[PDB]
């Protein structure tokens, strides 16, 4: 039993999979662009992650991206987070190494 | 030897699926992911894109069009309408379902 | 309900032979030591 | 161009003219071009059926890129790579969709 | 309100700035008030998670 | 195996199941309400399914 339930979880390689599960806690930054995507999102997905986001408590929002890198450190992968690629890559080349970027990118922008 | 380069992108196909797995193809990403939904939908891309690349509308050089243009485009994508039609016209098409054929695989028997 | 096939499923009928033809050859070896 | 799923031609696309005549990606897309920007319009192929390379000898873009150093095409609305040898001269847009190199294989299936 | 652009974006518009080079959003909003050059990295919205380490 | 693969599956008690599957085709009648139920749906399950049939 403790093999087959081992091998029956895996890990989360899309956003779909946190609107699938409810275990591990997901947000954004409390203010930016990026919660308004969510917002502004029409794709029953992202919507449905906006939707949950803006009810569940306690608020997934943090004051900082430091705070949020924080808040997903000390979760011991109870809580992820979502910020720019390019950002998520520069932290994990960061120490302590503890954390990495998981699938592809939600969406497309191009700083210019 | 032999030479790994192929005439076409349909010999690339011909190819990995006769690969076998001895075998790897590269190509551009959006065509690849649009392969994946092709039948017998044996493919699948693995990676990250080796380096960005973007498709943009041409407009003649001089042409009142232009920014107008260009503004249509950001509009148009800040509102997702893109990846909107990007979901319809690849996987909304896809002959094999991504996480429906991945939800029908459980077999028995032994060997 | 399967009758009887049902236990005889989880391994196949060619590997039944097998083992039984296995285990007639590993018979007589003990007979070879007599 | 015709690309799949960009460009698609109707099951009955004898049977049909005009705009009917095509369907895909790029159809929905010029489509919202067509309402933002506000005009009609109608959709043809490139004749060569090719992207637009320049002639290093004749020094002359064929294909769409050609339609518009020469004015055939009041638009260009194509998956065409954007680089620097061709924004010299023509006018490419804010690129509408991200992409790079990739690679392919078959889905594994060991036994 | 003010409807007064701030911060790099003030110092195009407001001439401050001769050429802004940074980790620039393009937006739309953006795009009529001042003129970015074309992409030089794609990039978006991503996951961070904690790395799992066996033990 | 045969005895956890027997308990794993689960039967059909909403229509979502249908969604989240493929391997169970299914379907209505070629004309009717019910139909246009599904056409002019904008729920996000039967927009999938309806998305699902309209191509399948
Ligand atoms: O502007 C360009 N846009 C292109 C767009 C596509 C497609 F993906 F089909 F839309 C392709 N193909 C890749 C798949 O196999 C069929 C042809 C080639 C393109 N090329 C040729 P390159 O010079 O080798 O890059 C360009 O130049
Ligand atoms: O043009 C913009 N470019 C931006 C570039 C970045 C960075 F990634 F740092 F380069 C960031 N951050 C994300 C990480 O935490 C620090 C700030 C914000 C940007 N914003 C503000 P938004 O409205 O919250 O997106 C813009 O407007």
């Amino acid at each position: 039993a403790f093999l087959t339930v081992e091998r029956m979880v895996s890990p989360i390689e899309s956003a779909e999979d946190l609107s699938k599960q409810t275990e591990i806690a997901y947000g954004t930054l409390d203010s930016g662009s990026t919660k308004e995507f969510f917002r502004r999102s029409k794709i029953a997905v992202f919507d449905k992650m906006w939707t949950y986001m803006r009810s569940a408590e306690p608020s997934v929002f943090v004051r900082t991206t430091a705070e949020g890198v924080a808040r997903v450190r000390k979760s011991k992968g109870k809580y992820a987070y979502l910020l720019e690629s390019t950002m998520n890559e520069y932290i994990e080349q960061r120490k302590p190494c503890d954390t990495m970027k998981v699938g592809g990118n939600l969406d497309s922008k191009g700083y210019g | 030897e032999p030479s790994v380069f192929v005439r076409t992108t349909a010999e690339g196909v011909a190819r990995v699926r006769k690969s076998k797995g001895k075998y790897a193809y590269l190509l551009e990403s959006t065509m690849n992911e649009y392969i994946e939904q092709r039948k017998p939908c044996d493919t699948m891309k693995v990676g990250g894109n080796l380096d960005s690349k973007g498709y943009g509308i041409a407009t003649p050089k001089g042409s009142s069009l232009g920014t107008p243009v260009n503004l249509a485009v950001l509009k148009l994508s800040e509102q997702g309408v893109l990846d909107k039609l990007k979901n319809k016209w690849w996987y909304d098409k896809g002959e094999c379902g991504a996480k429906d054929s991945g939800s029908k695989e459980k077999t028995s028997a032994l060997s | 309900k399967p009758g009887v096939f049902s236990f005889l499923d989880p391994l196949a009928y060619e590997i039944w032979m097998c083992i039984v033809f296995a285990y007639i050859g590993v018979s007589v070896v003990l007979f070879l030591v007599s | 161009i015709l690309e799949s799923p960009y460009v698609m031609m109707k099951k009955n696309h004898e049977m049909l003219e005009g705009n009917e005549r095509y369907e895909g990606y790029c159809v929905d897309l010029a489509a919202e071009i067509a309402k933002h920007c506000g005009f009609k319009y109608k959709l043809t192929i490139v004749g060569d059926g090719k992207y637009g390379a320049r002639d290093a000898d004749t020094k002359i873009w064929n294909g769409m890129v050609g339609e518009l150093v020469y004015g055939k095409a009041d638009i260009a609305i194509a998956p065409l790579t954007i680089t620097l040898v061709r924004e010299e001269v023509i006018d490419f847009s804010k690129p509408f969709m991200s992409l790079g190199i990739s690679i392919m294989i078959k889905k594994p299936q060991k036994s």
